[PDB]
């Protein structure tokens, strides 16, 4: 029945100090606990007993707790910090802990980034298995938006596409995957296929042909 | 040298049991406290138990008591946490989380900061498929000099989630797993792609770890350039 | 003022 309310968002720009705060009742006697937890790993203790800082956390990282609201101050963020930060604390007990909702930090003015553009070829191995694959990565794009595109000679691919959700990698940076599947008898008769990548106006076509 | 592993990933049915495991090491399993976090892919942590390693009393989740029930064995190190009568919310990743402190004085040692690798159930009654593994040929359009770009594709596979380690976990520099995709069919399929030098392209092996843990599969391919 | 949670049933209050 005890909870840790936190706000569900915050911006800040490069340099600049963002505070992320945590309101509990049972805060004024007991401590608090934070943990940063970036797109795809797992949360990591930056911040135990109110104020100390365990070791290996960069010094940029502080917090401080008074009455009913916890606080935490990050001096000079990067694009590194941008990720979710959540609260832990017990209740009046102490025999039972809480998360709070978690705190999204958003760095604003990230450069754009050009994508890197990968096309694998259908593997012999597979066309044995009366199969065929055609694998296009995207990796190391920003902002978190691609337009993926795929072509059968020069008409585009009416079915056999999927790709992911952009998703943050670890120099928070993001990374897709496109995949076509076809038969081993249209990968013969064609004479290429490409996947057209698009972001930010600019395009990257990577082209592959049978054998 | 603390270390905490958990058991690998399951499929349950709606209605069933999933029971976790959490085996400790580097430190004295009684004298600390493991709790129990659950946390949706998309969504936000929380908190579901702790046992004393000594003690062994357990205080639960009011979300979860009646359902929950987490246990430890003395004799073997490892904390087990039981989730009964499972239900769609309950498709999360499980982690072990030691407690900060120890003893009777709350002090702590040379960490505080354990967690285990994580544990993804998945609750559904769709079929288990097993994954099919293809080797990606090391290509060199993808540039950095001297670089080239060689990977494996594991194909048509439910549920989540696949590890893909290579060369038994030697090779890490360069190893890019990509999330994988929700085909139309239902099934998932990724790929990981690892870029070494050109140089070892023909004198280095290069094998790819395929682990499907859901489906008790394990897949072990060589990657060998092309031979046109 | 604030104490630390140890386990369940293991609390140094204040």
């Amino acid at each position: 029945s005890y909870e840790l309310t936190q706000p569900p968002s915050v911006s800040v720009s490069p340099g600049q100090t963002a505070r992320i705060t945590c309101s509990g009742d049972e805060l004024p006697k007991k401590y608090a606990y934070w943990y940063q937890e970036k797109s795809g790993q797992a949360p990591v203790l930056i911040i135990y007993e109110d104020s100390k800082r365990p070791s290996g956390i960069p010094e940029r990282f502080s917090g401080s707790s008074s009455g009913t609201m916890a606080t935490l101050t990050i001096s000079g963020a990067q694009v590194e910090d941008e990720a979710d930060y959540y609260c832990f604390s017990t209740d009046s007990s102490g025999d039972l802990w809480v998360f709070g909702g978690g705190t999204k930090l958003t760095v604003l003015g990230q450069p754009k980034a050009a994508p890197s553009v990968t096309l694998f070829p259908p593997s012999s191995e597979e066309l044995q298995a009366n199969k065929a694959t055609l694998v296009c990565l995207i990796s190391d794009f920003y902002p978190g938006a691609v337009t993926v595109a795929w072509k059968a000679d020069s008409s585009p691919v009416k079915a056999g596409v999927e790709t992911t959700t952009p998703s943050k990698q670890s120099n928070n940076k993001y990374a897709a995957s496109s995949y076509l599947s076809l038969t081993p008898e249209q990968w013969k008769s064609h004479r290429s296929y490409s996947c057209q990548v698009t972001h930010e106006g600019s395009t990257v076509e990577k082209t592959v042909a049978p054998t | 040298q603390v270390q905490l592993v958990q058991s690998g990933a399951e499929v349950k049915k709606p209605g069933a049991s999933v029971k976790v495991s959490c085996k400790a090491s580097g430190y004295t399993f009684t004298n600390y406290a493991i709790h129990w976090v659950r946390q949706a892919p998309g969504h936000r942590l929380e908190w579901m138990g702790w046992i004393n390693g000594g003690d062994g009393n357990t205080k639960y989740s009011q979300k979860l008591q009646g359902r929950v029930t987490i246990t430890r064995d003395t004799s073997a190190s490892t904390a087990y946490m039981e989730l009964s009568s499972l239900r769609s919310e309950d498709s999360a990743v499980y982690y072990c989380m030691r407690a900060y402190y120890y003893g009777s004085r709350g002090l702590v040692d040379d960490a505080l900061d354990v967690w285990g690798q994580g544990t993804l159930v998945t609750v559904s009654s769709a079929s288990t498929k097993g994954p099919s593994v293809f080797p990606l040929a090391p290509s060199s359009k993808s540039t950095s000099g001297g670089t080239a770009a060689l990977g494996c594709l594991v194909k048509d596979y439910f549920p989540e989630p696949v590890t893909v380690s290579w060369n038994s976990g030697a090779l890490t520099s360069g190893v890019h797993t990509f999330p994988a995709v929700l085909q139309s069919s239902g099934l998932y399929s990724l790929s990981s792609v690892v870029t070494v030098p050109s140089s070892s392209l023909g004198t280095q092996t290069y094998i790819c770890n395929v682990n499907h843990k859901p489906s008790n599969t394990k897949v072990d391919k060589k990657v060998e350039p092309k031979s046109c | 003022k604030k104490g630390i949670a140890i386990g369940p049933g293991r609390t140094l209050y204040a």
